[PDB]
DNA sequence: GCAGACACTA
């Protein structure tokens, strides 16, 4: 595999991964001659975030499943080549150095994950991970691609996300009320020996059923902004069938980058 | 710039290695079938333990021991979770090696490591038995917590009998060839009292301070192991023997009077040919002089009026 | 190859090596747990090391969940232990998943225990509808040499500050050593599995005496495994050498004054109990232990010219600073009594652990009164009088004076 | 007064001490008073050594009244010294005027800060008792293994890179090639697995290198030259190449590598200390993977 | 200058040739350097008998202008604790002499005062980096050393001054 | 090592 990229995605690119790492420590990062797959399951078996790169994502998409001989656990038949790496060691890799720009980045297996960077001058910085191919568990795509309609904008929302203090780490309850989407974000009070506050609860809610993560959501909405998307870039969705028990289904649509997100309620 | 005769002769195969035959034996046959369990080896210091373990892991590997190995030492940043991260990173890569090998992650002196690293270590374990394997080693398995114990293997270490370090200072002293005596290697084993490296150490001090191996010379250099005088005092008969024994021996030779009473009392607990109140009786004794010695009476007289009553206890008068 | 306690792995329930006992007591906790009224919040299971004690809610959940994945075991930081159980906070319906929190994560400092104590009071006292069943794994092993409370004995009753284990909404169920005989039936069972490579060697008929030694040394079913195939892949001529266990609080007061069985010998046993477990025979509040259990070697019906002795001999070990040889000294006099008087031993009296913290509580409440005495006088008027003369002249008169006034 | 300097522009002064704050800021400073001008040095553990020359030129009351061998040598706290200059030297184009004075031997070293009517004078008592001078981690010139100049800003760049990714133990790598494609990189490995900065053959930021047999006269090409430097002193050297304008890269055979900073400007020269022996075999994978 | 000095320091011994009494542990020191071969000097007596003293003549006879670059001293009084310890002998003997081909002593005076992991971390090192550094244990005290440092340096008894 | 009460088949 093969894909070099000269654009301004790294900022989008290195934000997802970012997410995903902050998800889960471990990625399972999956490449299929379709698209670029990245994804990482949570440990609590609540979390399903998806990211898809699609082949306009790069200039080059030379994969070679046919030529892959060492680490057939995760060669199987469209043909894939999935493999695991820490998130936090490829984060630290593909960072955006401080007064200083990149112009060239790609990734490539060898037969120990060869991917380098080259800034904007001739100088160039090569890394080597280690990764380890796992048995291609698309199943969680397969349920999130399995398949109400509520759209809203994604900015105000943002600035919602980020004014809300999650050093609480409190729960978000989205009330649709009547017509209005009232986006709320309260932690529940908990009793003490005798009606006492053990924790206290700092509530705070505006008005512009189900109760899911606050950092999944708000690591989700940080893509949009990361990215400058003058043609498309719509807003965020979120689908959702009747009982809360169902997880919970939202999608961004970017001309090159496909997000996806599972959340399960209750 | 010659290596110590320590260092110059540490043996790379578990056939040079000798004192426990049926141990050594047990490791070869691990080597060789390659099925390699978790174990914990404790003993007696410098007795071949980390030897062991490095040969063992060498014969098991070959040529994949430039990575198959993370000898995480104490001499190193052993905390909680840079330890954790090396070891986790350790266990989430795979090599090419046959199907009856497995890696292999030496800790040697794993007693000083904290016991959060230790369930670390546990986690560690059984998230990623099936790929990596652990290998201790120690001195004493008091230290190592019983959980981690149970998911291994105990091999104790018997101290090296005459036998073993007579053999391996005679196939030194083969490879040096050095004239040497049969009372100077009696002389040398008697000084060591079991101990392998210190009896290399006596015979190199012999070697290059005089030549000749003999007992008069290894007397100069190195005196006798204190235990032993303690021994020969404690259980004299006769107030007077005891009094001049202790003397001309321990203050002539320039030893401490603290050392001497701590060297009495692990005489006194590894004591066999004594009643249970006289043992007693001398333990008392012993902690009271050593509480006057730590304030800081630490003289002749003490020492003196300490075995007056262990000699009167003895007696009964 | 693969080691034999994963390879030997259970399936089924009758497969575990658990009490029959125990077996329906945590099926009657966990049945409980699952209907929508909640008796336990939690689930405590507490015991030595490798009793078994995660495979039973293992095949308890793989049986149970299709009635109404398996578990999920969380990796062993704070954060991150928040989030995870804030994550297993909302998985009740249409999976039914049991939370297993088997490894805890770490406990040593003082913060993070703490932010632990706060979470678990924080999810028992949580009145939110329906529950997640949630069981918690503690394993009862002291730590070695390396205070108030970790560093000495980590154990359940460590960990939770007298709040989590005093709740309604609790099970408390402490594990046991693995039985002899299931042990046995155990070893036979891997025997007859492994009959070819038994019959390889000239080991099928100097079996039952090693299986014996085995079962009769230790109580850990997965240590016995490990030395079971140790000794099997060996040629022979090799010693075996197991899990050298733990002696309890009370155990070692128990050996100190009647004695070892094993061991007839008063010296060996005592240079055994010193170097295995320096620890709990150097550390404090164990020399009263000795004090207020020493009358129960006969119900108090010995010589009283012996106690007298034992009493001043602890005095004089007390007067030496708490020294090792001082510690030595008493246990060696407290030994060599009880066996001279053991002549006529009969009914031995239970044990207690020493009536030291009550009394503190007391002084500290003293305390607290006389400081709130002091302050309501100095606040009525002008009235000093330091402290060592109020518990001689102003604890009791003064008392009395305002009641009557 | 024995020495005298006074200057004008402290902005040049702190920027030149704050490259020294990683690892000198806790005490034991060696200064030094002679005719060519004033040099700080720092050696800790013996493993580093730093020098940091200030010239005459760079005050402008510079008198050194002395009548004696003239070298005069004088410890002091470097942690003092930071801490009393903290609070000073605030805001911009404050014009306060430093002056240094100090009296030969037994009195302290005197600093002057005079800011809009506002003056201040600390005396920092010195520690001369158990100095055991000479000192100094030298290298002869006669035998270097390779010379080499590189730019300030790529260094710090590579260095601020190299940092927050961990790499405990570093590598230096020495090579010249017949179609002038000089490679100079600067690899480590660390639990990320194994990290690659390489600093190309332009000669912008690679102006001048060449790799010696041992001679410093005989220029060979196709010679590798592995070096193996602990990640302290590139933490320790990162803060200084912060501003720089070239950096001077020289080693010899012997294994002790000696940096020059250029930033007139001041000059400052650091010699660091190589490791005993490479990790088992591990030189021949590093030549294994450059051409690679 | 000297004149003006305790008798106690004025009289410090400089060579191998001043230090009385210990003739054997002279004689055998002196054969060890001159082979090229320090294994692991342990030094044990009362205190008063030259210990410092014959480590200090025998560093100067060894290395004569070597003692400022190569020689680390460490005492009571600076720190030793595990970290400090580690860090600074490991980064002392791991790094490669600077011109001279002799092995790098370290003398560590008033070895007994220091804790017991910092004394398996010493005795690690000792095993570990020993290709050119070699190690000086100075203790009047052996109660409080671990055994296992006693096995790896060969112990030599400094008897009182006939 | 102690006691108090229960397991389990001869
Ligand atoms: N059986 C043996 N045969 C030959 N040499 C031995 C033997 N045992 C020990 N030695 C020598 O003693 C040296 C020290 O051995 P080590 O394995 O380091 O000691 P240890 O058993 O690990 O105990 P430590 O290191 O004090 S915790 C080796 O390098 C050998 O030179
Ligand atoms: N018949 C058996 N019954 C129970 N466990 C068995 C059996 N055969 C093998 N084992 C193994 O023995 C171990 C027992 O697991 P547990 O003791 O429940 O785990 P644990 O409680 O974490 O042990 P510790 O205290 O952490 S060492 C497991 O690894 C089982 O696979
Ligand atoms: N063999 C000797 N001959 C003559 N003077 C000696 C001899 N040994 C020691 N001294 C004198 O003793 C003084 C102090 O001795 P040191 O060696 O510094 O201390 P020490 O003997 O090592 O004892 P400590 O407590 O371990 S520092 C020296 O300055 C000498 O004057
Ligand atoms: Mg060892
Ligand atoms: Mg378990
Ligand atoms: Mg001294």
């Amino acid at each position: 595999k093969a894909t070099i990229t000269e654009s301004g995605k790294q900022n989008i690119w290195f934000r997802a991964i970012y997410v995903l790492s902050t998800i889960q420590d471990d990625i399972k990062i999956t490449v299929t001659t379709n698209e670029l797959i990245a994804w990482s399951m949570n440990e609590t078996d609540t979390t399903l975030c998806q990211v898809r790169f699609q082949k306009s994502f790069f200039e080059e998409y030379e994969f070679k499943p046919h030529e892959i001989v060492f680490g057939e656990n995760g060669v199987q038949v469209h043909k894939l080549y999935s493999f695991r790496v820490n998130g936090r060691h490829l984060t630290t890799i593909s960072r955006k150095p401080d007064g200083d720009g990149i112009k060239s980045f790609t990734i490539a297996v060898n037969n120990r994950l060869i991917v380098v960077i080259e800034m904007d001058s001739l100088i160039v910085k090569e890394y080597c991970p280690q990764f380890q191919p796992t048995e291609r568990e698309l199943t969680s795509a397969l349920f999130n691609e399995e398949v109400n309609y509520i759209c809203c904008n994604s900015t105000l929302l943002k600035n919602f996300l980020d004014n809300c203090n999650v050093n609480v780490t409190d729960e978000v309850k989205l009330e649709i009320n009547v017509h209005r989407l009232s986006i709320t974000a309260f932690t529940k009070a908990v009793y003490g020996k005798n009606n006492d506050l053990l924790r206290n609860a700092l509530s705070m809610s505006n008005t512009i059923s189900i109760i899911f993560k606050l950092k999944d959501f708000k690591n989700f909405i940080t893509i949009g902004p990361s990215w400058k998307t003058t043609q498309d870039g719509n807003d965020n969705i979120s689908l959702w069938f009747c009982h809360p028990g169902d997880p919970i289904l939202m999608q961004m649509q970017k001309p090159g980058v496909k997000l996806e997100l599972v959340e399960v309620t209750d | 710039l010659q290596l110590p005769w320590v260092e110059k002769y540490r043996p790379q195969v578990l056939s040079d290695i000798v004192g426990n035959k049926e141990t050594i034996d047990r490791l070869q046959q691990i080597a060789k079938d390659g099925n390699m369990p978790h174990m914990i080896i404790s003993g007696m210091p410098g007795i071949g333990k980390t030897t062991s373990v490095h040969c063992l892991a060498h014969e098991l590997l070959g040529r994949s021991y430039a990575d198959g190995v993370l000898e995480l030492n104490a001499s190193d940043d052993r905390g909680i979770d840079v330890v954790r991260n090396q070891i986790k990173h350790f266990a989430q890569k795979k090599l090419h090696l046959p199907p009856g090998k497995h890696k292999i992650v030496i800790l040697d002196e794993a007693d000083s490591m904290t016991a959060g690293a230790q369930q670390a270590l546990r986690r560690t374990m059984e998230l990623y038995s099936n790929s990596t394997r652990f290998a201790f080693a120690c001195n004493q398995s008091n230290k190592i917590i019983e959980p981690l114990q149970s998911r291994c293997a105990i091999l104790r270490y018997s101290k090296l009998s005459d036998e073993d370090v007579l053999k391996r200072l005679l196939q030194i002293i083969k490879l040096e060839d050095v004239k040497y005596t049969n009372d100077g290697l009696e002389a040398i084993i008697f000084t060591a009292e079991g101990d392998m490296r210190q009896a290399i150490n006596n015979l190199q001090s012999t070697v290059a301070g005089h030549g000749l191996v003999n007992a008069d010379n290894v007397f100069k250099i190195v005196d006798s192991p204190h235990p032993l005088i303690v021994k020969k005092m404690l259980l004299a008969s006769n107030l007077e023997d005891s009094i001049q024994i202790l003397r001309t021996d321990l203050w002539k030779k320039g030893y401490s009077s603290i050392d001497i009473v701590t060297t009495s009392f692990r005489v006194t607990k590894n004591l066999a040919q004594v009643k249970e109140s006289v043992r007693l009786e001398m333990i008392k004794e012993i902690g009271l002089t050593h509480m006057r010695i730590l304030e800081g009476v630490g003289t002749y007289l003490q020492l003196a009026s300490m075995l007056a009553k262990i000699h009167k206890l003895n007696n009964k008068a | 190859g693969e080691q034999w306690y994963e390879k030997f792995k259970p399936n089924c329930l009758e497969q575990v090596a658990i009490h029959k006992r125990k077996l329906k007591d945590v099926q009657e906790a966990l049945d409980a747990m699952f209907l929508p009224n909640a008796k336990h919040r939690i689930l405590l299971l507490s015991g030595p090391s490798g009793c078994s004690k995660s495979t039973v809610i293992k095949e308890l959940s793989k049986i149970l969940v299709p009635k109404y994945h398996k578990v999920t075991e969380f990796r062993g930081q704070m954060e991150s232990f928040s989030e995870f159980l804030k994550g297993a906070r909302y998985l009740v319906m249409s999976n039914l998943s049991l939370i297993l929190i088997e490894d805890l994560p770490n406990v040593f400092h003082i913060d993070t225990r703490r932010r632990f104590q706060q979470l678990i009071l924080q999810w028992l006292y949580s009145s939110e509808p329906l529950l997640p069943p949630l069981v918690i794994c503690i394993t009862e092993c002291e730590i070695p040499e390396n205070k108030f409370g970790i560093d000495y004995t980590f154990s359940a009753e460590t960990i939770m500050n007298k709040e989590i284990l005093m709740h309604p909404r609790l099970k408390r169920i402490k594990f046991n050593p693995i039985n002899s005989t299931l042990l046995k039936k155990h070893l036979k069972f891997i025997c007859v599995q492994n009959m070819k490579m038994l019959k390889e060697k000239n080991k099928w008929n100097k079996r039952q005496e090693v299986i014996d030694y085995i079962a009769q040394e230790t109580g850990d079913i997965r240590s016995a495994i490990t030395t079971l195939q140790f000794w099997a892949t060996s040629s022979g001529s090799l010693p075996i050498s197991t899990r050298e266990s733990t002696i309890s609080y009370f155990h070692a007061i128990g050996k100190v004054i009647h004695g070892s069985h094993s061991t007839n010998n008063d010296n060996e046993m005592i240079n055994n109990l010193f170097e295995n477990s320096n620890n709990l025979l150097s550390k404090e509040d164990f020399k009263l232990g000795i004090l207020e259990n020493y009358n129960t070697f006969n119900k108090g019906e010995f010589s009283i010219s012996d106690a007298s002795s034992i009493v001043d001999c602890l005095s004089e070990c007390d007067n030496m600073n708490g020294l090792p040889e001082s510690n030595e000294y008493g246990l060696r006099e407290v030994r060599k009594t009880f066996r001279n008087i053991s002549k006529q031993g009969h009914n031995h009296g239970t044990v207690y652990f020493p009536r030291e913290w009550k009394v503190r509580k007391l002084q500290n409440s003293f305390k607290v009164q006389a400081e709130d005495w002091l302050n309501v006088s100095l606040y009525k008027y002008n009235a000093v009088h330091s402290f060592r003369n109020i518990t001689l002249e102003f604890g009791y008169y003064a008392p009395l004076i305002r009641k009557c006034q | 007064n024995k020495f005298s300097a006074s200057t004008v522009h402290l902005e040049h002064i702190t920027t030149a001490l704050s490259c020294l704050t990683p690892f000198g800021s806790k005490d034991d400073v060696l200064i030094f008073i002679d005719a060519d001008g004033l040099s700080f040095v720092r050696e800790n553990n013996h493993v580093i050594k730093i020098q940091l020359l200030l010239s005459r030129e760079l005050f402008m009351s510079y008198s050194y009244r002395n009548e004696t061998e003239d070298h005069m040598k004088l410890c002091v706290k470097i942690n003092h010294i930071l801490d009393s200059v903290s609070v000073m030297n605030r805001n911009s184009d404050d014009i306060v005027e430093c002056t240094l004075s100090y009296d030969g031997h037994g009195s302290p070293f005197v600093l002057i800060f005079e800011d809009s009517f506002i003056s201040e004078r600390v005396e920092y008592s010195t520690y001369l008792i158990k100095d055991f001078d000479t000192n100094g981690l030298e290298l002869d010139r006669e035998r270097i293994s390779f010379e080499a100049i590189i730019k300030g800003e790529a260094l710090h760049s590579a260095l601020k890179d190299l940092k927050e990714i961990g790499c405990k133990e570093c590598y230096v790598y020495a090579k010249t090639e017949a179609n002038d494609e000089n490679v100079f990189a600067l690899i480590s490995k660390s639990q990320l697995g194994f990290s690659k900065i390489k600093l190309p053959s332009n000669r912008s930021i690679l102006e001048k290198l060449q790799v010696f047999d041992g001679d410093s006269t005989t220029v060979i090409d196709g010679f590798a030259v592995i070096g193996f430097f602990d990640f302290t002193s590139f933490d320790k050297i990162r803060k200084s190449t912060k501003i720089a304008s070239k950096v001077l890269f020289r080693m010899d055979v012997h294994g002790v590598l000696s940096v020059n900073i250029l930033s007139p400007g001041i000059v400052i020269e650091v010699c660091m200390l190589e490791k005993e022996s490479i990790d088992e075999a591990a030189q021949t994978e590093i030549e294994l993977l450059m051409e690679t | 200058s000297k004149e003006n000095l305790p008798w106690v320091e004025k009289y410090r011994p400089e060579t191998l040739d001043e230090v009385y009494g210990q003739n054997e542990v002279i004689t055998t020191v002196r054969k060890f350097v001159d082979e090229g071969k320090l294994p692991h000097l342990l030094f044990y007596g009362p205190p008063g008998t030259g210990k410092t003293s014959t480590i200090v003549a025998l560093a100067r006879e060894i290395y004569g202008k070597n003692y400022s670059n190569m020689v680390l001293e460490l005492n009571a009084s600076d720190d030793r604790g595990i970290d400090v310890v580690r860090n600074q002998i490991k980064d002392f003997a791991s790094t490669r002499q600077i011109f001279s081909k002799g092995f790098k002593l370290i003398i560590l005076d008033e070895a007994d005062a220091m804790t017991n992991a910092a004394q398996n971390a010493l005795r690690r090192v000792i095993e570990r980096y020993t290709k050119n550094t070699r190690f000086c244990v100075l203790a009047n005290y052996a109660h409080k050393l671990t055994p296992a440092l006693l096995s790896r340096c060969t112990r030599f008894r400094f008897q009182p001054l006939p």
